């Protein structure tokens, strides 16, 4: 079970593309595509699945696999937003970013016995530009390469 | 007003929560556990009340043995 | 040196009586001066991979850990929208 | 024939006759014999039946038999002839006996003790006095295969033939399929090749009926002969084999689960047997021995099964093994060697006699059949209620407690559907609530509690809410006796946490009250095994029925329940009953853990945080 409702809407999106009915959309007319039906992404993430869609160099995808990846979007559109209620779980103080305070808050929240020295060692390890603390782009990072999810 | 006849069920919470199970996860089919009453009450509709009796059935014959 | 199929013997060098019973007293390996060089630098290179192996090793507990801290949370979080006033 | 309601019709083909009272026996065609225990002649149709049927149920009154060509088989090495039974049956069976029950008789005495298969200079010789049912089996092309054969590959030529050791096991499933079962027969008296070993019973060694009476249909004719014998837990079975080891005292060979067994073994025959302590050695990888002058060696299955590389010391130690015959082996805990690493073991060892001790045999994999031709024929199996009442054993006192599970327990209960459900119900607030009143009552009673959790985490929960010891998976040795030490002397201490290591692992020191709150999921063998391990006689509560006191907590409305129904149904044939206790009085006025809603809540978080991985 995936969606019974919106696939009618990446339907009509791929029908919208396709009024000519050749079966096929243009992969330049993707990035459209994505902005009618919600989906607002970055020109790297657009290059990165413009690379995968179009590994033969075609061009032109089927409803198959732009329905596959409208699924995919919006299953990490919605993993990003759970990822993004989970930081403000931890953002109590709206901070944007995990702080070594707020972890360790949060943490004896739950009881949890870490040591201090094992939270600042999990700050560091998920921080990437160096700030001494996890940033939203870090945390979904992370989120992204964690065991599952 | 708008106030509904069906049939009452009482039984167990265990229960209640088998029922909320069902309800949630559509085993059932159509919802039809329109709402509940108490903590070990029920109000459901008498029209498929009779197949929800064959799913209770099922579940503690899977906590059984058979000889 | 047992990679590097090279000769190594241990220098005794004392004996402990520790334990009761004198026990031998080793300080490190002799080995001959012609492969030493090349036994040296191979060493530090083996100590090069297997820092690097404990290091790894512990990254990949403490992701883990991520994955054992937040979705502990997640549970806490889920069971708050579950019975939350 | 079936009639309407399922019953076998057997009026026809069982024809009655007036003696009723007298004849206690009801001799059904499908192989099933009933017994009455009421009547004056039970003690000597028990007797008979028990050496010529294999017991079923033993339930109060209405005992129930069966016979099978193994039974009729171990009868035959008893030295009871068909004649005899036959006539004795029908002296018994209130209606006519059956003819093809008869012809079933017929067809399996004559069979029986036909092939001889003896053990020579390292050479196992099949022998028979009639070379045509050998010429036979020479027929067989796995019997060829399994026949030694010469280096370039002739086979060898009373006429016997040496046959193949690594072959051997293959070949025992054959016969059966021959229909010609092996003869294990021993010259308990007639070796010679064996020295002796000035090995005796001390004077402390008491020998009871039963124990007798199993050692006697042991000994054949005098003659040493292998089987297996089921003892119930605590009737001196280690006593039984050092006497039996004693009797034949020649080369001993002894095997254990864990050192623990051997240690116990090796105490025992320090106890009760005369061999001198240079001669008795204990092959295990912490305490090693020399091979040498061994003349009883007690050893492991891991240790002789160990496939990978050993050490070179082991190396000598299996050498000198395989050089060395062994007259008489020694088998503890039977059900394991269904295994096929134990199995190996023996092939690897080449025994003249290999007895087979244990509790129970009721493989949950029914790997049973074939190690009736694995080692032989059920020698014995006591009467459990028998001895309860002879007041050789505790009378066990058994509950099944009903725990209602928490509906947000249970609603998740039902949401997960995979292995991960068995912490939901293994972890009920209610459960920890009625385990802790019942803690509470047996300390305030003064009695020796052993709580049974299979889940290691579930356990160590249990303990540390309670403050009380646990064993888990590493259990350092040192720690283990240290905390059983403790708890057989310490009266501050009398609660302990064993998890699935209590088994056989090691001993379980004697206690009163064990209770059982995790499952293996229907290990109806090891639970009850374990049990038995658990309770042991007491002195003082010998006159009262209810010396021993076992509760099995069970989660209402959960798999659980019928695992435990699946569990007690051996324990059921054994006669024992299980009362259902859903109401645990006095559990209002005493305060619990748990008490508030949001404890049990945050008892749910914590099992909820252990996911599937856990
Ligand atoms: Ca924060
Ligand atoms: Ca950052």
């Amino acid at each position: 079970e995936l969606t019974e409702e919106q696939k009618q809407e990446i339907r009509e999106a791929f029908d919208l593309f396709d009024a000519d009915g050749t079966g096929t959309i243009d992969v330049k007319e993707l990035k459209v595509a994505m902005r009618a039906l919600g989906f607002e992404p970055k020109k790297e993430e657009i290059k990165k699945m413009i690379s995968e869609i179009d590994k033969e160099g075609t061009g032109k995808m089927n409803f198959g696999d732009f329905l596959t990846v409208m699924t995919q979007k919006m299953s990490e559109k919605d993993t990003k937003e759970e990822i993004l209620k989970a930081f403000k779980l931890f953002d109590d103080d709206e901070t944007g970013k995990i702080s070594f305070k707020n972890l360790k808050r949060v943490a004896k929240e739950l009881g949890e016995n870490l040591t201090d020295e094992e939270l600042q060692e999990m700050i560091d390890e998920a921080d990437r530009d160096g700030d001494g603390e996890v940033s939203e782009q870090e945390f979904l990072r992370i989120m992204k390469k964690t065991s599952l999810y | 007003v708008n106030v509904l006849k069906g049939v009452l069920i009482e039984c167990d919470p265990a229960m209640k929560q088998f029922l909320l199970y069902l309800d949630e996860s559509n085993a059932l089919g159509k919802k039809f556990i329109i709402q509940d009453i108490d903590d070990t009450h029920v109000f459901v509709i008498a029209e498929l009340v009779n197949v929800l009796q064959e799913r209770v059935g099922e579940l503690m014959d899977q906590n059984a043995f058979s000889l | 040196a047992r990679k590097l199929d090279i000769d190594c013997v241990q220098a005794i060098t004392g004996f402990d009586f520790h334990g009761g019973y004198s026990h031998p007293v080793t300080d490190g390996y002799i080995v001959c001066e012609e492969f030493k060089d090349v036994l040296l630098t191979a060493w530090e290179n083996e100590q090069a991979v297997i820092e690097r192996k404990e290091k790894e090793k512990k990254e990949k507990r403490a992701l883990g850990n991520w994955k054992l801290l937040a979705k502990g949370l997640l549970i806490r979080e889920r069971l708050k929208r579950r019975y939350g006033p | 024939k079936v009639d309407e309601y399922g019953a076998k019709d057997y009026r026809l083909q069982m024809p009655l006759k007036d003696d009723h009272t007298s004849r206690p026996l009801w001799v059904a065609p499908d192989g099933h014999i009933f017994l009455e225990a009421f009547s004056p002649v039970y003690k000597y149709a028990q007797d008979f039946l028990v050496a010529i049927a294999e017991p079923v149920c033993r339930p109060t009154h209405v005992h129930e038999y069966k016979l099978t060509a193994y039974s009729l088989y171990a009868a035959v090495s008893v030295g009871l002839q068909t004649s005899d039974i036959t006539e004795y049956l029908r002296k018994l069976s209130k209606t006519g006996v059956p003819d093809g029950i008869m012809q079933f008789i017929k067809l399996c005495t004559v069979s029986y003790g036909k092939v001889k298969l003896v053990l020579k200079h390292n050479r196992y010789f099949v022998e028979s006095c009639h070379p045509d049912v050998i010429q036979h089996l020479l027929q067989d092309p796995v019997i060829r295969e399994c026949r030694l054969r010469n280096s370039e590959g002739e086979a060898t030529e009373t006429v016997s033939f040496e046959v193949k050791q690594e072959m051997i096991e293959e070949l025992q499933k054959r016969c059966i399929h021959l229909e010609y079962p092996l003869l294990a027969e021993y010259d308990f008296r007639n070796d010679s090749v064996n020295p002796d070993i000035n090995i005796d019973l001390k004077p402390t060694a008491v020998l009871r009926p039963y124990q007798e009476k199993s050692l006697r249909k042991m000994f054949g004719n005098g003659r040493a002969r292998s089987g297996v014998i089921v003892l119930p837990c605590g009737a001196g079975k280690s006593l039984v084999g050092v006497t039996a080891a004693c009797t034949v005292r020649k080369r001993c060979l002894v095997l254990g689960n864990s050192a623990v067994s051997v240690e116990q073994w090796k105490a025992q025959f320090k106890m009760w047997s005369t061999i001198d302590d240079s001669q008795i050695c204990r092959f295990t990888s912490d305490a090693k021995d020399k091979p040498i002058g061994c003349s009883v060696a007690i050893s492991t299955y891991s240790m002789l099964g160990h496939t990978t590389k050993r050490s070179w010391e082991a190396e000598r130690v299996m050498e000198w093994l395989k050089t060395q015959e062994w007259g008489l082996m020694i088998l503890d805990e039977v059900h394991t060697i269904p295994a096929k690493m134990f199995r190996r073991v023996l092939t690897i060892v080449q025994a003249h006699c290999k007895l087979g001790l244990t509790a129970t045999l009721v493989r949950e994999d029914d790997k049973i059949v074939d190690l009736n031709f694995l080692i032989g024929p059920k020698l014995y199996e006591a009467n459990w209620m028998e001895l309860q009442n002879n007041g050789y054993i505790a009378k066990v006192q058994c509950a099944e407690v009903w725990c209602p599970m928490s509906p947000e327990f249970y609603r998740e209960y039902v949401a997960i559907k995979t292995k991960k459900r068995i912490l939901l119900y293994t972890m009920n607030p209610n459960k920890f609530r009625a385990c802790q009143f019942l803690i509470k009552f047996h300390e305030r009673r003064n009695d020796k509690i052993i709580v049974f959790a299979d889940n290691v985490f579930a356990l160590k929960e249990y303990a540390i809410r309670l403050n009380k010891p646990y064993i888990y998976g590493p259990t350092s040795q040192g720690e283990r006796m240290q905390i059983l030490q403790n708890f057989k002397h310490n009266p501050k201490i009398n609660t302990i946490f064993i998890s699935k290591v209590g088994d056989t692992s090691f001993d379980l020191p004697e206690a009163n009250v064990l209770i059982q709150i995790s499952s293996h999921g229907g290990s109806r063998r090891q639970e009850a095994q374990r049990l038995g391990r658990v309770l042991r006689a007491k002195k003082g509560m010998v006159a009262e029925e209810y010396n021993a006191f076992f509760y099995s907590l069970v989660s209402q409305d959960t798999q659980e329940m019928a695992y435990s129904t699946k569990r007690q149904r051996f324990l059921v044939d054994q006669g024992y009953s299980f009362k259902v206790i859903t109401k645990l009085a006095g559990m209002e006025e005493e305060d619990l853990a748990f008490s508030t809603k949001e404890e049990q809540q945050q008892l749910l978080q914590k099992v909820l945080a252990a996911t599937d991985l856990d």
